[PDB]
């Protein structure tokens, strides 16, 4: 049931009812992420968004949801009160510059701020925030998502209320739903408590690819985190499936799981030869307009970053040539599972649903990807791995024991032979 | 082996945690970018930087050569000779 509901103003509501859904959750999202920031108001849509998640709610799971495009709450409640949630939200959006006036950002600004510290602590999400960076610098894309500690201290009620009444506007926001609801109730439910202010899509601020290394070698930590990646297809294009698909090649790999000495990709069998690598992910982030493909991997030896990236970059050569046919079939199976796997919560479908009627404006349901991904044969992936990574410039993040990370002409040198 | 330089893994270099390298791709940059500028004012700069050190002690030699030089070719013309014969 992914039918979509216009109001009388042009706020669309898209639910993905479906029987069987454990829990149910409604959310409005206003495409105003990161991306629509400038680094003086930097992580005002993330401080906003927390304000309003931060308000009462009646026995209802309120919740940020803040990414570099799209910026929304989201209530997740069981099925049977899915409407309260939605006269909930209603209610909180409608407010929304209400709440702004009076409400005191300092707790929040220091949550936001403990926040993006904490993010800056974890490796993995500070070398993937530096990576998504470091490729756009220039453009807003490169603004980390939730901010940043000295950008959010100068954050002010005014910053934000300019922030809503640019963004919070009804051709820029979408309402997403799913579980086991009746749509129409729901529809009726919003229409009756939504008001809003009209005004025109803030146009997408553009961002471009640039290939660049960012080191923030650090001899403290116990292992060396580094991810690689390249401009990969992002939403809106027809290789979306087909960059998930090639990621997925190569896949994942943890050194101390059963599986490791037993699973398929070829790299994982080439590490382990001298245990080169303790955890490696291949991903493909794709934005509104823009995607990044590559891998993320933890080293726990000071001697076997460069062992890594050479034989890593190595086998990205293999998908322009000699990809095996038994690797795609993995790939697409694989893709599809994983495709699926995000699906399954009630929550997360909201969040996608959203996100596609925000950035595409148009989505796909699972029926329609298999039948994608089922089509996609060898060749297409080879003349996708000509077109965005044989030869094509990388961009490198590494926090952690990077000595041994060999600089950016090395490894670039690696996508071609 | 306490070499002073190791491998890449540990080549000797102290703890550098809060320091934080910045690259542009070479497939992005331009090649060119200071050589018109360099090449002039840059390449002036490091001359007029390091004259002293090298005009000093070669005027200092050269001149000392000069005078030599010229004595000698002074002995060997004919209004020398007599001073030859002393010299030597």
């Amino acid at each position: 049931g992914v039918k979509y509901t216009t109001l009388s103003n042009g706020v669309t509501v898209a639910t993905e009812t479906n029987p069987a859904a454990k829990t149910s959750s409604v959310g409005l999202f206003f495409g105003a992420g990161s991306r629509s920031e400038h680094s003086h108001s930097n992580g005002i849509s993330a401080l906003t968004t927390n304000v309003l998640a931060s308000q009462s709610a009646k026995g209802s799971l309120l919740t940020a949801k803040n990414d570099r495009e799209f910026n929304g709450i989201i209530a997740q409640t069981t099925n049977d009160n899915i409407t309260e949630a939605g006269k909930l939200i209603a209610s909180i959006a409608s407010n929304a510059v209400d709440i702004v006036e009076k409400t005191d950002l300092t707790k929040h600004k220091q949550y936001l701020s403990a926040q993006a510290s904490a993010v800056e602590a974890d490796p993995k999400s500070k070398v993937l925030s530096h990576l998504y960076s470091s490729a756009f610098q220039g453009y807003s894309l490169a603004l980390p998502t939730l901010g940043t500690t000295e950008s959010v201290e100068n954050l002010e009620n005014q910053d934000s209320l300019r922030h809503l009444a640019k963004h919070l506007v009804n051709n820029n926001t979408v309402i997403a739903a799913s579980g086991n609801f009746d749509h129409d109730k729901l529809a009726d439910a919003i229409e009756a408590n939504l008001k809003i202010a009209e005004g025109v899509k803030p146009e997408i601020k553009p961002a471009s690819f640039l290939g660049s290394e960012v080191r923030m070698r650090d001899d403290t930590l116990p292992k060396a985190y580094i991810s690689i990646a390249v401009h990969g297809e992002g939403l809106n294009s027809p290789n979306y499936y087909l960059a998930k698909v090639a990621a997925a090649i190569y896949g994942d790999f943890y050194l101390h799981s059963t599986i490791a000495k037993f699973t398929s990709p070829k790299l994982a069998s080439i590490v382990q030869e001298y245990n080169i690598v303790e955890s490696y992910n291949h991903y493909s982030k794709s934005f509104s307009d823009t995607g990044i493909w590559g891998y993320y991997a933890e080293i726990a030896d000071k001697f076997t970053v460069d062992d890594f990236t050479h034989f890593s970059l190595k086998e990205w050569n293999r998908l322009s040539i000699s990809i095996s046919e038994a690797e795609v079939a993995r790939a697409k199976a694989q893709v599809k599972t994983a495709l699926a796997k995000e699906l399954a919560n009630s929550f997360a479908v909201t969040s996608d649903i959203a996100e596609k009627v925000l950035l595409v404006g148009h989505r796909q349901s699972l029926r329609e990807a298999f039948e994608k991904i089922d089509a996609i044969k060898v060749n297409d992936v080879k003349e996708w791995g000509k077109s965005k990574v044989w030869d094509r410039d990388i961009v490198i993040s590494g926090t952690g024991l990077i000595e041994d990370l060999l600089d950016y002409n090395r490894n670039r040198n690696e996508m071609a032979m | 082996p306490h070499t002073y330089m190791g491998w890449w893994g540990s080549l000797g270099s102290p703890k550098q945690k809060y320091i934080t390298q910045y690259t542009i791709s070479p497939y992005a940059a331009k090649p060119l970018k200071g050589a018109a500028y360099n090449a002039v004012f840059n390449t002036f700069r490091r001359t007029k930087n390091q004259f002293l050190y090298v005009a000093i002690p070669f005027v200092v030699v050269w001149s000392i050569w000069t005078r030599a030089r010229d004595y000698n070719e002074y002995l060997y013309t004919k209004e020398g000779r007599e001073e030859l014969e002393r010299v030597n």
